[PDB]
RNA sequence: GCUAAACCUAGCCCCAAACCCCCACCUUACUACCAAACCUUAGCCAAACCAUUUACAUAAAGUAUAGGCGAUAGAAAUUGGGCGCAAUAGAUAUAGUACCGCAAGGGAAAGAUGAAAAAACCAAGCAUAAUAUAGCAAGGACUA
RNA sequence: GCUACCUAAGAACAGCUAAGAGCACACCCGUCUAUGUAGCAAAAUAGUGGGAAGAUUUAUAGGUAGAGGCGACAAACCUA
RNA sequence: CCUCCGCAUAAGCCUGCGUCAGCAACUGACAAUUAACAGCCCAAUAUCUACAAUCAACCAACAAGUCAUUAUUACCCUCACUGUCAACCCAACACAGGCAUGCUCAUAAGGAAAGGUUAAAAAAAGUAAAAGGAACUCGGCAAAUCUUACCCC
């Protein structure tokens, strides 16, 4: 467990991104 | 080859096998020709009384009260046991009173234990 | 993957504890304190290392030589094992000199 | 005779038996000495019943009626010895004004600590005795580090737990 | 396994030997097992007496009111899976006997209006009310799969249902909620299924043959 | 018991116990706030007010204190729904079980005004300590036949004094009461 | 360890953008996607 | 045939390697010292 | 008695006397085939046959005759999640003949779910005809 | 979509303060019982070999001195809780256990639900989905 | 606890011809070939062989310890 | 169809193919090996113990050998404790290895070389082979038959 916020959170968007361009929104 | 278990009477040789044994006690001693000799007086008698008309049952009632715990320290015994002899015999040499200085004669010792249990 | 997938628990931080608040006070106790103490007597830590700076085998030295006496025996011998090697090291070993 | 191995037939096989309290140490204070060397063979008369009774519900497969008793008894019986020990001790801080009913010294054994020897019996004094002769009972002055590391050792285990518990009361404050 | 004894024969040949412990907290159930007494379709004032002395507040002439208000809203909470309210509206011995074999499939019930008055029936009597309502409304089923296909009912066409709904309470927080629904033995059967069925004969070993 | 054991529902010695904490888990301890032992107010059979979540504001009866978590489990509220007796073939039966409450998320009620109540340990000559309410000056109390059998001792007989205080020994008073005579005096050995 | 690295898949994915077309591992594990990376550019 | 070489008895093990020989000498004496100072559950055969 | 230092005995000494005892006994269910005049009992091992002689015949009053132990090693070989030896404990057995003629038998020893067995009866099974339609509904 | 991933807290570290801790067991330890201890460390290494030699509060002072007067060694008078770690990290430690060794000795790995169990997305590797002439596996491109 | 040598008190050596004799088992060793080469084996297997009443082989306990031991010298063996 | 193995004891190991339950002896629970065999011995102080063994007799030796009491005093109790199981030990293994002794020397005891099929090459082990019979090769190594003679050390 590193410690830190900004992997964690960069990453958080990320697969933000990978939930949208997998299920896109209608 | 192992170390954690215990060296046990069962595990050497037949010179191991034979010398140790469990918790026992000795009862008599080996003579010529490997004789033993069982000393009557080494075995353990186990006094036992008699348990007729004896009304004490292995449990108690749940009717019973409860009370405090008072363990027996020495004051108490010398208090109730010696003390009215005392006041009795003072109102008008220890040993009168039960006190024993030395018990090299005596039967059951003190100390060092001289009884079992 | 070595990346956590959930955001960490929040760091709340209180700016106005009382070890931030009071923070630095008594730093300038000498020089408008009428000198009488002197700022490295207001801090703590080893007793060996209250206002002094060196470098590593500089602490261990006097680390040794002022709490040396005390100290645990293998603790004391891998103290005297560190100044060992870090004077092997430092007297013969490096680039420039 | 071997029925009093069992109980009452009555019980056999009935998955719960009624069962009153332990004796207590305050009760069995208020008796004679003949009288708890009597009930010492009722409770264990008593406890062989209820270990037999164990054994063959293991054999069995089956759980115990009710495996509470035997705690009870279990508690009478060191009730019952842990009174007559205390009237042991008063009779013999009384008589001697020792506390200790078998004798021994405190000793140093080869590897440095202080243990408590307990005194064995013996028949011959222990000058010409061959075998305590040789059990020595001194440490030599190459004992002496190793006294200093396991005294480093325990202040280290020692004060890892009390930083330890700094740790969780801070833990504590953080949390409540 | 199939029932506690196996379980406990082969605890004792397993070796397993689970000893009867005792703890001071029980469960306490809000239910019954089934029906105190099972009313039969085609006197009881004292039991109203030890509702009406638990309750101290209670009208049978406002009652089929409220059971039909209990009905209702619990099967609309079948419309949309709001088991929180469930739980409110339905006893713990309904609560499987309607919503377990839903799970999966949308329903569409729909209530329309009724066709009598609906009433009261029996009522009977730690302590549990329970009271006995004849219903006689008009419903609209549509049961769907996991796939959105229609299974049992049409959405739009009415239906006309008898409903001996039996109520129980228990008797310091508890309400009235549906405890059970007696289907009687001379009722007609329900809709027919859409799909077809085989049902299989009996399996037979080798040495078997089927007489 | 292992190290951080882990509180639970179920008793710390029962079988589904050791199905839910076996000897080889190490979980993240509870932090629980540490409540004296004096300090400890909620007993089994106290009438209580659930404050927050779930039924909030309903007052039920502690069936259960587990005091290693600071624990009240209030009878037949809190419930949540679990089944039992789920076979293979059969889905089981459904039950309200209880879900526990810390004692922060608990308030007692005065017998006489059922309120929420914070509740303090008062000294009174009368009752040297009991639970006073601070909302009233009321005390509330401390919450809550046989047969012997062929084998108990009745109360008269396990409370009879027998002991007539000696400075015999129980082997001196069984040697004279059993009439045993020894004539073969002891002899002394050395003790080193 | 008082600071290690926590942004270093974004790294990899920096270089590993530009492979995801080619064959073999190359597409896919980082010690051959540098330098088919490089050798492409 | 090489490898074979531990072929044990219980007499060589405790008269070689056993407590009574270990307190023998002071050099065992340390030996069972360094045992109990690591810690260890068996110090001798 | 056992854990109890025993006091020495010197030629021409008193009895040496047990009168609080501290081991027990069990009697087990021989597990074969075995006489009918012998009982098997589980003595503590620092129990003697002599002891266990006057032991049946000064509390039980049993007339034992003869008496025959060995020592049962329970096994060593099981093992925690650590990989650590669980030792069975041993336990020294006693194997009694009775004078007189006498014959022991071990005797046969050991010769809420209202609302569960309830709802058991009450299943109602899914008819084959409903295909997986929930029979709650009255239509 | 499998393998898997993740996680936060057991604990640990560095300071401060304070001077710590029934029974059997030196015979074959875990066994009820019979006629004597002290004695310089050395060597690696530096001297580019090696052979004398080579370290084990502040300030005076790296001064006086010593030294194959060379490598280097070196006084005295006198003076006066955390910008720690967080499960490959921190103790080896969940344990000096398992295991290895005849023995001295060496020495591990690991856990993550929730208030209550009395309730997804992402490493490699495969799979979905084998292959089409030609060649450091691309790049310029191209309708492809 | 292997191995080198020794100490103590033991043991085995069939049959045939007639003694550190010969043929020859058991047993000890390992000449030569072949297999095996992460093997059955960190040195084995199959056959052939040398010895087999002696300076034999072997079980058990004990001794010698590294600036050493021990050696029918191979500068061997002293836990692969 | 094999057997050069087996059965015991010694040493070792320590419950390790007993019951119940869960390529095609593991876990939990329970149970057992019972002393007559074998270990575990001896009251002192003086005093005795020249003549092997080998069927021990003739013989025949040399390397010169494994076996014993008496005097006086003390002595009167007795059968305890321990080992006893297995398909087993040492070789990391359910290892073609290593392992002392007494019995059977073909077994009365103990076991199974082949999962099934086809009948390639190469490889291993074997049997047979016309004519020739060392022409092979470093060398009659191997195999088959058994033998003469001469050197070197
Ligand atoms: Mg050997
Ligand atoms: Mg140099
Ligand atoms: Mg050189
Ligand atoms: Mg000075
Ligand atoms: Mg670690
Ligand atoms: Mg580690
Ligand atoms: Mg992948
Ligand atoms: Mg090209
Ligand atoms: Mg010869
Ligand atoms: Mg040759
Ligand atoms: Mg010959
Ligand atoms: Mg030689
Ligand atoms: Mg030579
Ligand atoms: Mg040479
Ligand atoms: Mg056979
Ligand atoms: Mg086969
Ligand atoms: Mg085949
Ligand atoms: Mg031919
Ligand atoms: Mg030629
Ligand atoms: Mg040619
Ligand atoms: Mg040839």
């Amino acid at each position: 467990v590193k410690k830190g916020f900004r992997a964690a959170f960069r990453f958080q968007k990320e697969l933000e991104r990978q939930r949208l361009l997998r299920c896109p929104p209608p | 080859a192992d170390r954690m278990s215990k060296w046990t009477s069962k595990r050497g040789p037949r010179s191991f096998r034979g010398r140790k044994g469990r918790g026992a006690k000795g009862i008599g001693f080996l003579t010529s020709g490997w004789r033993f000799v069982q000393i009557k007086e080494m075995v353990p008698e186990f006094v036992v009384p008699d348990l007729t008309g004896f009304k004490l049952k292995p449990y108690v009632s749940y009717l019973a009260p409860e009370s405090e715990e008072t363990p027996l320290t020495a004051a108490q015994l010398f208090s109730e046991a010696v003390a009215p002899a005392i006041e009795k015999d003072f109102k008008d040499n220890l040993e009168k009173y039960g006190f024993e200085p030395t018990q090299e004669g005596k039967l059951f010792q003190l100390y060092p234990r001289n009884f079992l249990r | 993957i070595g990346i956590r997938l959930t955001l960490p628990p929040p760091k709340v931080v209180d700016r106005w504890n009382e070890k931030r608040a009071m923070f630095g006070v008594y730093d300038n106790i000498g020089i408008l304190g009428n000198f009488e103490k002197h700022p490295k007597e207001l801090i703590r830590g080893p007793i060996w290392l209250r206002g002094w700076k060196g470098n590593e085998l500089q602490r261990c030295i006097r680390k040794r030589k002022m709490v040396g006496s005390r100290m645990f025996a293998d603790d004391l011998h891998n103290l005297n094992k560190r100044i060992r090697y870090l004077y092997k090291h430092f007297n013969r070993h490096g680039k420039f000199r | 005779g071997l029925e009093e191995f069992f109980d009452d037939p009555k019980n056999w096989g009935q998955e719960k038996v009624k069962s009153g309290a332990a004796w207590t140490c305050q009760q069995l204070r208020n008796k004679s000495n003949e009288d708890l060397h009597k009930l010492w063979y009722v409770l264990l008369k008593e406890r062989n019943m209820l270990l037999t009774l164990e054994q063959e519900a293991k054999r069995q497969r089956l759980p115990m009626p009710s495996p509470e008793r035997l705690d009870k008894v279990v508690d009478s019986m060191d009730a019952l010895d842990k009174v007559v020990q205390e009237r042991e001790d008063a009779l013999r801080l009384l008589q001697t004004g020792q506390e200790r009913a078998r004798p021994g010294a405190w000793r140093r054994d080869i590897f440095g600590r202080i243990i408590w020897h307990k005194f064995k019996q013996w028949v011959i004094p222990w000058h010409l005795n061959k075998r305590y002769n040789r059990k020595r009972f001194f440490a030599l002055p190459y004992v002496d580090h190793f006294l200093r590391l396991e005294r480093e050792k325990r202040a280290r285990i020692k004060a890892r737990k009390e930083n330890l518990e700094r740790k969780k009361a801070k833990i504590l404050l953080k949390k409540f | 396994f199939k029932t506690e004894k196996e379980f406990m024969q082969h605890a004792r040949k397993a070796g397993l030997v689970i000893p009867p412990e005792k703890s001071d907290r029980s469960i306490h159930l809000a239910c019954t097992a089934g029906i105190f007494d099972a009313y039969v379709p085609p006197a009881s004032q004292v039991s109203i007496r030890r509702i009406k002395d638990y309750d101290a507040n209670f009208k049978i002439k406002d009652f089929p009111e409220k059971a039909k208000d209990i009905f209702i809203e619990a099967h609309l909470c079948l419309n949309n899976s709001d088991h929180d309210r469930l739980h409110t509206l339905v006893t713990e011995h309904c609560f499987p006997d309607m919503t377990w074999d839903i799970k999966y499939k949308t329903v569409r019930w729909s209530f329309v209006e009724s066709l009598e008055p609906s009433h009261v029936v029996q009522v009977r009597c730690n302590v549990y009310g329970q009271i006995t309502v004849r219903m006689h409304t008009r419903q609209t089923l549509a049961i769907y799969d996991r796939f959105g296909r229609l299974m049992y009912g049409q959405e739009d066409v009415p239906k006309d249902v008898l409903e001996y709904v039996v109520f129980e309470k228990q008797l310091p927080y508890g309400s009235w909620r549906m405890h059970t629904k007696i289907v009687p033995p001379w009722a007609p059967p329900k809709q027919p299924i859409l799909k077809t069925v085989m049902i299989p004969g009996p399996q037979l070993k080798p040495e078997e043959e089927y007489e | 018991l292992p190290p951080h054991y882990r509180y639970g529902m179920s008793p710390p010695g029962s079988v589904a116990d050791k199905r839910k904490n076996p000897p080889w888990i190490r979980r993240r301890p509870v932090v629980v706030e540490p409540i004296s032992d004096e300090d400890w107010y909620l007993f089994c059979g106290d009438t209580v007010e659930i404050l927050e979540g779930k039924d909030a504001g309903k007052q039920g009866k502690v069936v259960q204190v587990i005091r290693q978590r600071n624990w009240v489990v209030v009878g037949g509220l809190n419930t949540h729904y679990r089944y039992i007796g789920k076979t293979m073939d059969y889905r089981g039966t459904m039950i309200p079980s209880e879900a526990p409450l810390l004692h922060r998320q608990v308030k007692l009620v005065d017998p006489m005004d059922r309120k929420p109540t914070e509740i303090e340990w008062r000294f009174t000559e009368a009752g040297e300590r009991v639970r006073v309410s601070t909302r009233s000056g009321r005390i509330i109390p401390k919450p809550e036949t046989w047969i012997d059998g062929p084998k108990d001792t009745s109360v008269e007989d396990a409370l009879e004094r027998t002991y007539v205080p000696c400075l015999k020994t129980l082997q001196e008073e069984v040697m004279e009461a059993m009439g045993i005579k020894e004539t073969r005096k002891y002899k002394k050995v050395y003790w080193y | 360890l008082r600071n290690r690295v926590t942004d270093r898949y974004f790294r990899i994915q920096e270089v590993l953008k530009h492979a995801r077309h080619f064959r073999g591992r190359k597409n896919r594990c980082y010690r051959l996607a540098v330098r088919t990376v490089i050798r492409a550019f | 045939a090489r490898g074979n070489e531990y072929q044990p008895s219980n007499i060589k093990r405790k008269n070689k390697h056993g407590w009574v020989r270990r307190l023998s000498t002071p050099a065992g004496v340390q030996v069972i010292l360094r045992r109990m100072l690591k810690g260890r559950k068996s110090l001798s055969h | 008695a056992r854990n109890v230092v025993y006091p020495l005995y010197r030629l021409g000494g008193p009895q040496l006397r047990v009168f609080r005892t501290n081991f027990f006994i069990q009697l087990v269910r021989p597990g074969v085939a075995q006489p009918e005049d012998t009982v098997q009992f589980r003595i503590p091992m620092e129990m003697t046959r002599v002891d266990l002689r006057n032991y049946l015949e000064g509390i039980y009053n049993v007339p034992v005759a003869a008496v025959r132990t060995r020592v049962q090693h329970g096994s060593n070989k099981r093992r925690d999640h650590r990989n650590v030896r669980i030792k069975k404990p041993d336990y020294k057995v006693a194997y009694v003949q009775l004078a007189h003629g006498q014959t022991f038998t071990f005797p046969d020893l050991f010769p809420l779910y209202s609302m569960l067995e309830e709802e058991r009866q009450q299943r109602q099974s899914s008819d084959p005809r409903r295909g997986g339609v929930p029979s709650w509904f009255g239509l």
